[PDB]
RNA sequence: AAAUUGCCGGGAGGGAAGCGGAUGGGGGCCGGCGAUGCGCCCCGGCGCUCGGGGCGUGGACUGUUGUCGGCCGCGCCGGCGGCCAAAGCCCGGGGGCUCCGCGCCCCCGGCAGCCGUCGUCGGCACGGCCGGUACCCGCGCGCCGAAAGGCGUGCCCCUCGGGGCACUGCGCUGCAACGCCCUGCGGGCUCUCCAUCCGACCCGUC
RNA sequence: GUAAGCAGAACUGGCGAUGCGGGAUGAACCGGAAGCCGGGUUACGGUGCCCAACUGCGCGCUAACCUAGAACCCACAAAGG
RNA sequence: AUCAACUAGCCCCGAAAAUGGAUGGCGCUGAAGCGCGCGACCCACACCCGGCCAUCUGGGCGAGUGCCAUGCCCCGAUGAG
C-alpha cells in the first residue's frame, strides 16, 4: 500500500491535520499565531571575506530503518563478518540507532551483548522463547564508545602489558552479562538441543549452495 | 560452455569414448578458466565419422610441411596423446602468455600411467559416443588411427593396459568384500540405535 | 479529469455493447477506424533518399527512435506509405498515450523544450484552446479533438529508449516478419518497451 | 583432510574470475565477469545480486604487517543464461586475475 | 499455451460505390501469425482471386477461430498449393496432432524441412478433418491401432533444470529402453 | 470471501438462451467450409 | 645541449621493438601529503584578549550502513473485461458405424470447480548507477509518543471498517550513524620500469 | 564490347573528407555517423573452443570410400545423369 | 500386395594446376550441416537517464546592498570532417 498510503498522507486535508494546525487555532486565540524576528545578538566577533553561511543543525527527520520481515526477538542469527563469524546469536531487540541487539550468549558462544549491522545476519527460522529476559537497561549510551585520545602509541611495553593488566572492559558489564546469560539459559534448556547448537558455528562445507540452503 | 568451477587440485579425464572435438573444447575452456585438467586413456578418444575419412583427413594434415625447410613446418604426430594436444592447442590461443600458461595446464597420457591408477575418473557427459553419436553411425578410436598412422606403441600400451585392468579387478573384488561387510555394519549399528536415529528416517535412501 | 474518465469508459462498454447487439440482430458492427496513429522511426538516418528524408522532416521523424502522434487522413497515410520502410506505426491506446504523455512528455514552448512536470506548462503553450490540463492534453489527442494541431504540435516529438527485449528485423515490413508499418495495436505492446 | 589446519568456517562461496566485458574487439575493464562455485542458472544469481566480493592475493612486499592485499567488488547483475555474474570493483582488477579465485561472501544479505 | 498459428476468418467488401450500393460479401478461412499478419493475407487473396484491393476495399469482420477439443487427437487433412524453385505443386498433408492449430505448425514445419520451401511461399487451399479408418498416408494410418506398444529409441539424458547440471560426473549413465 | 451473493442473477433465460444460440449461430458460419462444387479437376484430389 | 659511447645500480627478453586504454607489482617521490581548533564557561591577571584548568565539539583521504529523491533492471502474486469464449469436470439429449483404433466417432441443451488469448487495474520482494537539498519536498510555531506516528471541528459518503472535502497563517529551510589512518611496513602519484589483457601496419605525399 | 576489377550515360546514396559495431581479412556490403565519462537497452551479427552469449527447447532431411557443408556483396559452377 | 511414369529437397556423378593450405582456424555427424521456429542471451562512439566541457539560441541583474556588464546566473538543443 505504498501509493495508497501516498495519497492518503498527500491529501491536503490529511496535512492540515498531521501538522496540527488545530491547537495552533487553540493556543493564540482563534487565529494562526505571528513569528517574530529572532537573532537579536548584534555582536559579531570576526567578519569572513567569504559570504557567510552558518551551521546546519538538520531539520530533516529521517524515517527508521525497517528491521526485516524474518527478525522476530528470540531469533537465532548467524554473524557474518568480524570476529564472530559463523558463531550463532540470539537477536535481543533491534534498539534505538537501527541496529540489532545480539547475545551469545557469552557463557557458551564468547559473543557478549553486543550491537551487530542487520546487515550481516541471516535470521534462523528457529525461535526462543524469551518474554521473561528483562532487556530494557540496554541503549545506544551504553555502547558509546568515548573513544580516547590517539597520543597512546601502541609500543613494545604497551602491547602484551593491556592484555596482563585488566583496565578493560567493566565490572557492572561483567556482572550484566551474568543477569543476561542466567535469565537466557533459563530460556534454551527449554528448547532441545539449542545449547549445542549455538555451540557451533555454521561453516559453508563443500557441496553447500547458500541460494539452496533455507535458514 | 563456461566452466564447472570445481575445486580440484586436479581434475582427471577418463578420455574414452569421448568425441574428440567436443571433449577438447570443453577441456580447453576448463584449461583457459584456469583450473588444472589431466586426460588419460586418450588412446580411446572416439571421433565421430568413419576410420577412411579420419585417415584421408590426417594423411592431408601430412602433406602440408614447409618446402623450403621440413624441421620447421608442421610437427606431425603420431601418439594419441599429442594427437589431443594438438586438437587442443587448436582451440587454445596459444600464441599468447595466457594461452600458454592455459597449455602449460595440460597432461595427456595413453593409458593411465601412475599415480593415476588409484583415483577416480571423471566422465564428462557432454561428450560421450553414446549420448552424442546415433548408435550406427562411423565412428573411428584414435588409438586406431594412430595405430595406423605409424605409431609404433599400440602394443606396448595394450599390454600395459592389460596388466592394470587385471591388477584393477583383484582390488575391486577385495572392495566388494570390504562393502558388504560395511553394509552388515550399517544395519548393525541401526539396530542398536533407536529412537536415537529417527530423524534421519525420512532422509535416507 | 472526472468526466473524461467517464466517458472513456462509456465508449468502451458502448462498443461491446453494440458488437453484441449486431450479432444477436443477425449481421455485424464493424468497429470504426483509429483516428490516431502512433509513428516511430526505425532505421538510422544514413543512406536515406532525399525525398524520405523531407518526408520524416514533416513528420518530425529526424532521429531513430522518435515517436509521434499523427491524425489518419488520406495525405497522411500516403505520405506514411512512402517512408513505410522507416517508421513503425499503429494506433495506441488510452494506457499508452498517457503513459507517453506523463513519462516522456515535453512541450514546445518558445522553441525550447519543457519537461512537462506540472499543469503551468500546460496553461502557456495551450489554454487558449481550452486546454488546461495534462488529462485535457491527453484527452484530447486520443479522442482527436478540434484542437489537435495545436495540442500536437505543442508536443516534442517523444524520445523513446532502445526496445528492451530486443526487436525483430527491422529490414522487413512486419507482415514479412520485421517491424516496419501498421501493427495496428501492437505498437501497444511495442511501447510499453520503448517506454 | 581429517585433523587438519587452515581455515576452520567457511563464510563465502569461492569463484573464478573468468575474464573482462569483452565484445568481439573489445574489452572494457570497468565490469569484470566471474563464476561462482555452485551457481547453474540466471535466477540463481538473483540470489547473489548485491553481495560482496574480495580479490585476495598478494604482493612481494610487505605492508601494514602483511603482504596480502584485497580488493573489493561486489556482484551488480546476471551474465548470460549460466549464472556467470558481472563485477564491480573499487579498482579494475589485473589480466593475471583473471583464472584466479576470488571470495564472494554473504555481508550484505537480504 | 501459445500457439504460433491461429486460423482466423475475415470477411470483406469492396467500398461502396453508386451502383451496386451494397457490394458483395466475402468471406475467408486464413492462417497466420496475428491479426494484422492475417488482414494482409485476406487482402492478397481478394486481389488475386476477386479483384479487390485494400485501398479500393473494406474490411468488415475478423474472427479469431479455436478448437472444439483440445483434449482429443484428430487426424487432420491439409491440401496445399506451394512454390518450388522451378514452379508449383499441389500436396496432401495428413498429421495426427490435438488441434489444427498445431497441425498447421507442423505442416510449415514440414515444408521448410522437406522441400526448403517458405512461409512466403505456401497455400493451404482445403483444411478438414480427415476421421481414422479414411487416411491416406502411411505414417499417420500406422497410429490407428489399439493395443499399440513401443519402447523409446531415443531419449535425451538430461538434468531436469538447468541448476542440477555440472561438467563432471562420475559414472557413466545407464541408458536402457 | 464468506460466499456472499457474488454474482447473483443477472438476466433471464430466455435472453441467456438467445443469446447463446446467436453465439452459436456466428460460430455456424464462422467455422462454415466451401463446397467445392466447382473445380471439375480437383475433385478427386480434394475428395469432393 | 642533442644525437653517440663507457662504467656503475636496476628491469626484461621462444623469429622485432616501440605506441594507446585498464589496473597490478616494483621503484623515485610528495608533509599546504593530512587536523588538532571552535565556542561557552571558573579563576588570575592584562568588557577585550592570553596562562591555567572544566566543558560539548571537530579536521585530508578512505570504508560501511541507513533514509529520501531520480533513472533502471529483475522476480513473484491478485482482480477485472472482451472473446460465441472454448474446453475437462456433473447431468441430460441428439445422429451414423457395423466387427470396424470400437467401453467407435460427431453434435446439441443445462451447470455455478479451475483455465487459454489479448487488454487492463493493482500488491510486494530483490537488486544496479547517480544525487543529498537556500524553493519541490521538509521543519517549528500544541499535546501524547525514545520513535514510525496519533490526537480536533464542520460539512458530503456509504453508514461495520471507515472514506471524501473543508477553512490557512506566519516564519525557517546545505540528510543522517558509526567507524579506519594520521610521520607509519601509511596514503597516492599525472613520474619511472616491468608483467598481463584488449587495441594496434610507417610517417609526409601525388 | 564475347566479356572485364573495361569504356560512356540516367535517378539516388555512399567513399573521397569518416571514425565505430558486423561481414575472419577489405574506402565505398549490412548496422550506424561521434564532445569526455557513469548507468540501462538495442541495430547488423551471433551463443561448440579461439570469443562475450545456450553444447538450450522442438521437428524433419544429409551419411559425402571427391577435402560432405556451413554468411547479402563474396570469392563461381554448366549441359546432363 | 504391387507395377510404371512424372516431379522436387539434400547427397552423389558430372568436377583438372602447378610453394604446404584454408567453411577464418580446430573440429563438428540425434551436428557445432541444411530449412523452419520458440524462450532467453551477447554485442556500436546507435537510443534513454545522469555529470561535465564548448557553440548556438532565448531570458534575468541600477532613483543600484554596486559589476573583470568584455561579468554572473537560468532555460533549451546540439557536437563527424
Ligand atoms: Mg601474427
Ligand atoms: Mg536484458
Ligand atoms: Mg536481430
Ligand atoms: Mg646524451
Ligand atoms: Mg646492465
Ligand atoms: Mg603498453
Ligand atoms: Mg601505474
Ligand atoms: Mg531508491
Ligand atoms: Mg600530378
Ligand atoms: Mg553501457
Ligand atoms: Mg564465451
Ligand atoms: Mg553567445
Amino acid at each position: 500500500s505504498k501509493m495508497a498510503l501516498g495519497i492518503k498522507r498527500a491529501s491536503r486535508s490529511h496535512t492540515y491535520h498531521r501538522r496540527g494546525l488545530w491547537a495552533i487555532k487553540a493556543k493564540h486565540g482563534g487565529a494562526l499565531p505571528k513569528a517574530e524576528k529572532p537573532a537579536a545578538v548584534a555582536e559579531p566577533k570576526f567578519y569572513p571575506a567569504d559570504d557567510v553561511k552558518p551551521r546546519t543543525v538538520s531539520t530533516r527527520k529521517p524515517h527508521p530503518t525497517k528491521l526485516r520481515s524474518t527478525i522476530t526477538p528470540g531469533t537465532v542469527l548467524i554473524l557474518l563478518a568480524g570476529r564472530y563469524m559463523g558463531k550463532r546469536v540470539v537477536f535481543l531487540k533491534q534498539l534505538q540507532s537501527g541496529l540489532l541487539l545480539i547475545t551469545g550468549p557469552f557463557k557458551i558462544n564468547g559473543v557478549p551483548i553486543r550491537r551487530v549491522n542487520q546487515a550481516y545476519v541471516i535470521a534462523t527460522s528457529t525461535k526462543v522463547d524469551i518474554s521473561k529476559v528483562n532487556v530494557q537497561k540496554f541503549d545506544d549510551k551504553y555502547f558509546a564508545r568515548e573513544k580516547k585520545t590517539r597520543a597512546k602509541k601502541t609500543e613494545g611495553e604497551l602491547f602484551e602489558s593491556d592484555k596482563e593488566a585488566t583496565k578493560n572492559l567493566p565490572d557492572f558489564k561483567k556482572d550484566d552479562q551474568k543477569v543476561i546469560d542466567a535469565e537466557l539459559i533459563k530460556a534454551i534448556d527449554a528448547v532441545p538441543d539449542l545449547k549445542n547448537y549455538l555451540g557451533a558455528r555454521f561453516s559453508l562445507r563443500d557441496g553447500d549452495k547458500p541460494h539452496e540452503m533455507t535458514f | 560452455v563456461s566452466g564447472s568451477g570445481v575445486c580440484a587440485k586436479r581434475v582427471v579425464v577418463d578420455a574414452r569414448h569421448h568425441m574428440l572435438g567436443r571433449l577438447a573444447s570443453i577441456v580447453a575452456k576448463e584449461l583457459l578458466n584456469g583450473q588444472r585438467v589431466v586426460v588419460v586413456r586418450c588412446e580411446e578418444i572416439c571421433m565421430s565419422g568413419g576410420l577412411v575419412r579420419q585417415k584421408m583427413k590426417y594423411l592431408r594434415f601430412l602433406r602440408k610441411r614447409m618446402n623450403t625447410k621440413p624441421s620447421h613446418g608442421p610437427i606431425h604426430f603420431r601418439a594419441p596423446a599429442k594427437i589431443l594436444w594438438r586438437t587442443i592447442r587448436g582451440m587454445i590461443p596459444h600464441k599468447t602468455a595466457r594461452g600458454e600458461a592455459a597449455l602449460a595446464r595440460l597432461k595427456a597420457y595413453e593409458g593411465v600411467p601412475p599415480p593415476y591408477d588409484r583415483t577416480k575418473r571423471m566422465v564428462i557427459p557432454d561428450a560421450l559416443k553414446v549420448l552424442r553419436l546415433q548408435p550406427g553411425h562411423r565412428y573411428c578410436l584414435l588409438g586406431q588411427l594412430s595405430k595406423e598412422v605409424g605409431w609404433n606403441y599400440a602394443d606396448t600400451i595394450r599390454e600395459l593396459e592389460e596388466k592394470r585392468k587385471e591388477k584393477a579387478k583383484v582390488s575391486y573384488d577385495r572392495r566388494k568384500q570390504l562393502a558388504k561387510l560395511r553394509v552388515k555394519a550399517e544395519k548393525a549399528a541401526e539396530e542398536k540405535l533407536g529412537t536415537q536415529l529417527e530423524i534421519l528416517a525420512p532422509i535416507k535412501y | 479529469a472526472e468526466q473524461y474518465a467517464g466517458e472513456y469508459e462509456a465508449q468502451d462498454k458502448e462498443l461491446v455493447q453494440l458488437k453484441r447487439e449486431a450479432r444477436m440482430k443477425g449481421g455485424f458492427y464493424v468497429s470504426p477506424e483509429a483516428k490516431l496513429l502512433f509513428v516511430v522511426r526505425i532505421r538510422g538516418i544514413n543512406a536515406m533518399h532525399p525525398k524520405t528524408k523531407k518526408i520524416l522532416q514533416l513528420l518530425r521523424l529526424r532521429q531513430i527512435f522518435n515517436g509521434v502522434f499523427l491524425k489518419v487522413n488520406k495525405a497522411t497515410i500516403n505520405m506514411l506509405r512512402r517512408v513505410e520502410p522507416y517508421v513503425a506505426y499503429g494506433y495506441p491506446n488510452l494506457k499508452s498515450v498517457r503513459e507517453l504523455i506523463y513519462k516522456r512528455g515535453y512541450g514546445k514552448l518558445n522553441k525550447q523544450r519543457i519537461p512537462l512536470a506540472n499543469n503551468k506548462v500546460i496553461e502557456e503553450g495551450l489554454g487558449k484552446h481550452n486546454i488546461i490540463c495534462i488529462e485535457d492534453l491527453v484527452h484530447e489527442i486520443l479522442t482527436v479533438g478540434p484542437h489537435f494541431k495545436e495540442a500536437n504540435n505543442f508536443l516534442w516529438p517523444f524520445k523513446l529508449k532502445a526496445p528492451l527485449g530486443g526487436l525483430k528485423k527491422k529490414r522487413n515490413h512486419y507482415v514479412e516478419g520485421g517491424d516496419a508499418g501498421n501493427r495496428e495495436n501492437y505498437i501497444n505492446q511495442l511501447v510499453r518497451r520503448m517506454n | 583432510v581429517k585433523g587438519r589446519t587452515g581455515q576452520r568456517v567457511r563464510l563465502y562461496v569461492r569463484g573464478t574470475i573468468l575474464g573482462y566485458k569483452r565484445s568481439k574487439s573489445n574489452q572494457y575493464e570497468t565490469a569484470s565477469l566471474v563464476q561462482i562455485e555452485g551457481v547453474n542458472t540466471r535466477e540463481d544469481v538473483a540470489w547473489y545480486g548485491g553481495k560482496r566480493m574480495a580479490y585476495v592475493y598478494k604482493a612481494k612486499t610487505k605492508s601494514n604487517g602483511t603482504h596480502y592485499r584485497c580488493i573489493w567488488g561486489k556482484v551488480s547483475r546476471p551474465h548470460g543464461n549460466t549464472g556467470v555474474v558481472r563485477a564491480k570493483f573499487t579498482s579494475n582488477l589485473p589480466a593475471e586475475a583473471m583464472g584466479k579465485k576470488v571470495r564472494v561472501f554473504m555481508y550484505p544479505s537480504s | 499455451v501459445a500457439f504460433r498459428f491461429h486460423q482466423y476468418q475475415v470477411v470483406g467488401r469492396a467500398l461502396p460505390t453508386p451502383g451496386d450500393e451494397q457490394p458483395k460479401i466475402y468471406r475467408m478461412k486464413l492462417w497466420a501469425t496475428n491479426e494484422v499478419r492475417a488482414k494482409s493475407k485476406f487482402w492478397y487473396f481478394l486481389r488475386k482471386l476477386k479483384k479487390v484491393k485494400k485501398s479500393n476495399g473494406q474490411m468488415l469482420a475478423i474472427n479469431e477461430i479455436f478448437e472444439k477439443n483440445p483434449t482429443t487427437i484428430k487426424n487432420y487433412g491439409i491440401w496445399l498449393r506451394y512454390q518450388s524453385r522451378t514452379g508449383y505443386h499441389n500436396m496432401y498433408k495428413e498429421y495426427r496432432d490435438t488441434t489444427l492449430n498445431g497441425a498447421v505448425e507442423q505442416m510449415y514445419t514440414e515444408m521448410a524441412s522437406r522441400h526448403r520451401v517458405r512461409s512466403p511461399c505456401i497455400q493451404i487451399i482445403k483444411t478438414a478433418t480427415v476421421n481414422f479408418k479414411l487416411c491416406k498416408r502411411d505414417n499417420t494410418k500406422q497410429f490407428h491401432n489399439s493395443k499399440i506398444k513401443f519402447p523409446l529409441v531415443y531419449q535425451k539424458v538430461r538434468p531436469p533444470t538447468r541448476k542440477l547440471k555440472t561438467t563432471y560426473k562420475a559414472t557413466r549413465p545407464n541408458l536402457f529402453m | 470471501k464468506e460466499k456472499i451473493n457474488s454474482k447473483r442473477t443477472k438476466l433471464s433465460a430466455e435472453e441467456a438462451s438467445k443469446i447463446k444460440a446467436a453465439g452459436k449461430a456466428w460460430y455456424q458460419t464462422m467455422i462454415s467450409d466451401s463446397d467445392y462444387t466447382e473445380f471439375d479437376v480437383f475433385s478427386k484430389w480434394l475428395g469432393v
